[PDB]
């Protein structure tokens, strides 16, 4: 039977992975119970991380703990070693919880833009009484939600009715990008992934440039590669629904200028970096399919995705 | 969890034992110490001379039943059945299996051996202790001209001659400039011998001009001192593995390289001005931080959860032999030596025992080499099998024994001897049936599986093939039949040449057959005197149970010993993924890159040496690597050195391996020679996990023991392998930005012009 060689590349963070994961909820095998016990341990971790982020924030920001008996459990946490957890008892998880109730912790948070922190924070700190539980067993949001940093290339075959897609996941990373060129053979068409979020962050590998900068500028670039003459190129503008958050308080002019719209407006912003990304390439002459996505929105991604089969089977 | 070598406070302090002897007869009372480090086990024997025993040669602790007994007469004597023999214990140590010395102690005070037989096989098998850092081997040394003192407790002047036993002339003038005692008959009060002075010896002695040129290279023309800036931007750039993550492997904050200097820097002026001199970063190069390999590699962090299939096991082929084929001794202590080494699949010739006690034993085919009980043996794998892996242990049989009776008796047994731990019946999640998976090493720990016929070699009977069950031994018809059949608990064997020739002419069959089930590999009968054939051709086409003369160190064995040191040790290391994937297939002799594969490129350059030889002798060093074909070198090889063996440095150019095409199978080998060829020693590294930089490499026996004095400096840059064509699209890949942003500024430049 045919087989499709699709890559998944974008820069970190930008939700290669969690792609992939709804790939194999709606096409693949998907999350059976055994699964799901799987990922306990690294939502556990990604909690710590989080909080120990935060709690480094205090410091490097100089915000202040409104609660004079959160420092000893700030001391607490930040000592655990993150790689060796493998529960969630207390008296780590009372400390959690009072360090997110602290108003300093929140102001932090709402400053999280100066520093890296994973965007599944809130997600999971609102949701600490479910996960503390003894008998937590871990939804497939959770599952989704999780972050695990991808490293090399990875192949992933799915069986769709008229097609395999051997669909490849790599890392985003600066680092990783040298690996890329070992998984440019007999690509039939590039999902190229975007932090719609990401505008007004800096790298985590460089903390002078911004995300989006980046993200636009491999954009540009690789879609006139050699590599690439016979592919189609679909465009994913991901976390579309942190962007509705975002526009709200933190403004795209001030990180790119040349934005002209109107404030708090996330359609306007949304499709003024879609004009980035596709307009104006000297170099590229090739019809661009773009979709605005979130990731860890199965339903939304099971619409966008059926669409996509369709555009990449019409064109091979 | 990987704990530093502990040494309890019984084994500082010290316990009471009768060190004796099988050959003279000795009794000697004598006091048992382990200092603080863990480096050395050491007591006071005849008189007051202090006797040491390096722990890294330590192969095994034994006590109770498995302690050797005094059967002279003469010596049972003075010492007296189960509590007398329960105080025993011996202590197992040499260079090799084959050369193996016995020291025996028995406690005075009770229930003391059984906590320094554990404790003592704890010290000698600890990973950090063996992968310590170059510093922590000099420390070392320190330790044990300190222990090894005169009647009146002082450090004799010739001890430390003896050490450095090349440029004798040299120590004397470096021992004189530290205001040290100089005259090979006087010797050093302990009082005066500090670890600072002898470190101070150490820099008067070897001169490091090798490492001048280092500070100089990192922007520091004004040398003495290095900024912590130059420092961590140093540790960032050159020191720092660039095929890492910058998220999962974080670089070096300016908080952390401030503790780096707070550490090595001795000079109170420089650390005060957050810099470093060249005696803190001649500490740094060899300290603890900065390793050759990072503890990843070393611990057991493979995942374990794969089928049995998917993993290259380490693997003996008739390990009763302690010499050749056709002649020698047969020997149980073998079977100890190469399951405490790491063998997960040892070799049982069984052949029928004669009329008047009808004990099945274990030689070769009726050659002119002895015979041992197979009682003894199945005794000393359950003993061994487990102590220093909980991986499972495949027995493989070649069973003779044509009757029916010592047939049941083998198959008794396995069973009580065994115990749980002998798998006769099959697990409920792996039925033996078509398009069932073999079980993961998981699923069988501490396990030990029978390989032995069912229904050359003799017939089964319902005893012995019940055992059997997992790993079932056929004739090889061929890769068409066997995936035909569709089991994987079926398993064939192959001589040498056969597995050549199916190497040859069917090498993609070959790794599709053993994604599924599991091939076995022994030599053919010419190696009489017990060579070994290089296990790498075979691990290339994915063949799991790749068996070899474990007695035999050639380069074979080495390598062998050298790959499976990693993964804590296991005796299970994991395939790469495209060797054990159904929907993948590469050819293992591609010359060019595999897509879906990282390729690599290592650059490998030979700086200097130290104390490599106890005499004045020229020294070169090999550079080999071993893989698929197409990544396989061994021609490089430096200049012999001038003459020196303390400190000799070559300016050489570096040894480039431009294409690496699967990487996570390839093993790099830094061997080092005297002129004349003899071994001074090496070193086996896994091409995935090599770090860039400038390194040392502290050298190892044939046997992969740690030597203590004999290092090499190395630099290497391990990086993602880009062609040359197509390097300008992956500095763009990389940093985009610039590249965009300068095809931006031209349109814009040209803006004007274009005018419309
Ligand atoms: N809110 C939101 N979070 C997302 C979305 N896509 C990914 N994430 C989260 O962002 C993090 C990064 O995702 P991941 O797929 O690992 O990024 P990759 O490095 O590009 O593979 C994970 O914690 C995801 O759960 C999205 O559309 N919306
Ligand atoms: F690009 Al990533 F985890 F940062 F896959
Ligand atoms: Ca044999
Ligand atoms: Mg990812």
């Amino acid at each position: 039977r045919r087989e499709l060689k699709l890559l998944l590349l974008g820069t970190g963070e930008s939700g290669k992975s969690t792609f992939i994961k709804q790939m194999r909820i709606i096409h693949g095998s998907g999350y059976s119970d055994e699964d799901k016990r799987g990922f306990t341990k690294l939502v556990y971790q990604n909690i710590f991380t989080a909080m120990q982020a935060m709690i480094r924030a205090m410091d490097t920001l100089k915000i202040p703990y409104k609660y004079e008996h959160n420092k000893a459990h700030a001391q607490l946490v930040r000592e655990v070693d993150v790689e060796k957890v493998s529960a969630f008892e207390n008296p780590y998880v009372d400390a959690i919880k009072s360090l997110w109730n602290d108003p300093g912790i929140q102001e932090c948070y709402d400053r999280r833009r100066e520093y890296q922190l994973s965007d599944s924070t809130k997600y999971y700190l609102n949701d600490l009484d479910r996960v503390a539980d003894p008998s937590y067993l871990p939804t497939q949001q959770d599952v989704l939600r999780v972050r695990v940093p991808t490293t090399g290339i990875i192949e992933y075959p799915f069986d769709l009715q008229s097609v395999i897609f051997r669909m490849v996941d790599v890392g985003g990373q600066r680092s990783e990008r040298r690996k890329w060129i070992h998984c440019f053979e007999n690509v039939t068409s590039i999902m190229f992934l975007v932090a719609l979020s990401e505008y007004d962050q800096v790298l985590v590998e460089s903390d002078n440039e911004n995300r989006m900068e980046e993200s636009k500028a491999l954009f540009r670039t690789i879609i006139t590669y050699p590599w690439f003459q016979n592919s189609s190129v679909i465009l994913f503008l991901n976390k579309k629904d942190l962007l509705e958050e975002k526009i709200m308080y933190s403004h795209l002019v001030d990180y790119f200028p040349e934005y002209d719209g109107p404030q708090r407006d996330a359609q306007a912003a949304r499709e003024f970096i879609l004009k980035m990304f596709v307009d104006l390439n000297p170099d590229s002459d090739k019809i661009i399919y773009s979709h605005f996505t979130c990731a860890t929105d199965t339903e939304n991604i099971r619409f966008v995705f059926a669409a996509v089969k369709d555009t990449i089977l019409q064109l091979n | 969890q990987l704990e530093p070598p502990t040494v309890v406070e019984t084994l500082r302090r010290g316990s009471k034992f009768i060190k004796w002897d099988e050959e003279t007869s000795s009794r000697n009372l004598v006091t048992l110490r382990v200092d603080p480090n863990g480096f050395f086990l050491y007591w006071t024997g005849p008189n007051m001379e202090v006797d040491t025993l390096d722990i890294s040669s330590i192969r095994d602790t034994r006590t109770g039943r498995y302690a050797r007994l005094p059967k002279d007469p003469k010596i049972r004597e003075v010492l007296g059945d189960a509590r007398l023999e329960e105080k025993l214990m011996t202590v197992v140590s040499g260079p090799d299996p084959v050369n193996t010395v016995f020291l025996n102690f028995m406690a005075v005070q009770d229930d003391t051996a059984k906590v320094w037989s554990e404790e003592l096989f704890k010290l000698a098998m600890n990973i950090l202790a063996q992968n310590a850092s170059r510093n922590t081997f000099l420390r070392k040394a320190y330790t044990k001209l300190k222990l090894q003192v005169n009647q009146d407790g002082r450090i004799p002047v010739k001890n430390i001659l003896k050490m450095f036993s090349a440029d004798k002339k040299r120590v004397e003038t470096a021992l004189e400039s530290c205001g040290l005692k100089f005259n090979r008959s006087e010797s050093i009060r302990p009082d005066e011998f500090s670890l600072e002075i002898f470190e101070r010896f150490l820099n008067k002695l070897c001169l490091r001009p090798d490492i001048d040129k280092i500070l100089l290279e990192i922007g520091a023309k004004g040398k003495p001192y290095l900024t912590l800036e130059q420092l961590m931007d140093f540790i960032n750039q050159k020191q720092r593995d660039p095929r890492l993550n910058e998220v999962l492997y974080p670089p070096l904050r300016p908080s952390q390289a401030r503790l780096l200097i707070e550490k090595y820097e001795p000079n109170q002026q420089f650390l005060e001005r957050d810099q470093m001199s060249m005696e803190g970063f001649s500490r740094y190069l060899g300290g603890e931080e900065n390793g050759i390999l990072p503890l990843e590699a070393l611990d057991l962090s493979t995942d374990m959860t794969q089928p049995l299939s998917a993993y290259f096991i380490n693997s003996s082929h008739n390990t009763y032999l302690t010499a050749g084929q056709l002649a020698g001794t047969s020997s149980v202590e073998m079977y100890r030596q190469a399951l405490l080494w790491g063998c997960r699949c040892v070799e049982l010739d069984v052949w029928k025992g004669r009329p008047p006690e009808e004990e099945p034993f274990i030689t070769h085919g009726f050659t002119m080499t002895t015979e041992v009980p197979l009682r003894d043996v199945l005794e000393a794998i359950a003993e061994t099998a487990f102590k220093t892996s909980p991986y499972p242990v495949i027995l493989s049989f070649e069973n003779h024994v044509d009757s029916a009776k010592q047939q049941a008796k083998m198959a008794e047994y396995c069973r009580s001897i065994f115990g749980d731990a002998l798998l006769i019946e099959p697990l409920d999640k792996y039925p033996l049936a078509p398009g069932v998976p073999l079980p993961s090493p998981q699923d069988l720990m501490g396990r030990i599986l029978v390989k032995n016929k069912k229904r050359s070699e003799v017939n089964a009977t319902e005893e012995m093939s019940t055992l059997v069950n997992y790993i079932e031994p056929v004739k090889f018809k061929s890769f068409e039949a066997a995936r035909k059949r569709n089991k994987c608990f079926e398993m064939s064997s192959f001589v040498e040449t056969k597995a050549m020739e199916q190497l040859t002419k069917s090498p993609m069959e070959f790794v599709e057959y053993n994604k599924q089930q599991l091939s076995r590999i022994y030599p053919k009968g010419t190696r009489v005197d017990s060579s070994n054939y290089m296990p790498q051709l075979f691990w290339n086409v994915g063949c799991q149970l790749v068996a070899l003369n474990f007695q035999t160190l050639d380069v074979a064995m080495q390598l062998n010993a050298g790959v499976f040191e990693y993964n804590g040790r296991s005796g299970y290391l994991l395939k790469p993924e495209f060797m054990r994937r159904p929907d993948k297939s590469f050819d293992p002799f591609t010359e060019v890159i595999v897509d879906g594969i990282v390729a690599n490129a290592l650059r490998v350059k030979v700086i200097s040496g130290q104390f490599l030889s106890d005499r004045k002798v020229g020294i070169y060093v090999e550079v080999d690597m071993f893989g698929l074909p197409v990544d396989t070198r061994r021609k490089y090889r430096t200049r012999t050195s001038q003459g020196n063996s303390f400190n000799p440095v070559w300016d050489e150019e570096p040894f480039d391996f431009p294409k690496v095409v699967l990487p996570t199978l390839a093993s790099l080998r830094i061997a080092a020679f005297e002129e004349g060829g003899k071994f001074v020693g090496h070193r086996i590294l896994p091409v995935s996990a090599i770090r860039s930089g400038y390194h040392y490499v502290c050298l190892r026996n044939e046997a992969n023991q740690p030597l203590c004095l004999p290092a090499l400096l190395i630099y290497t840059e391990a990086s993602d392998y880009i062609p040359d064509d197509h390097q300008d699209y992956a500095e763009a890949l990389i940093n985009p930005i610039k590249h965009v942003s300068l095809m931006d500024q031209r349109a814009r430049q040209l803006a004007a012009l274009i005018g419309e």
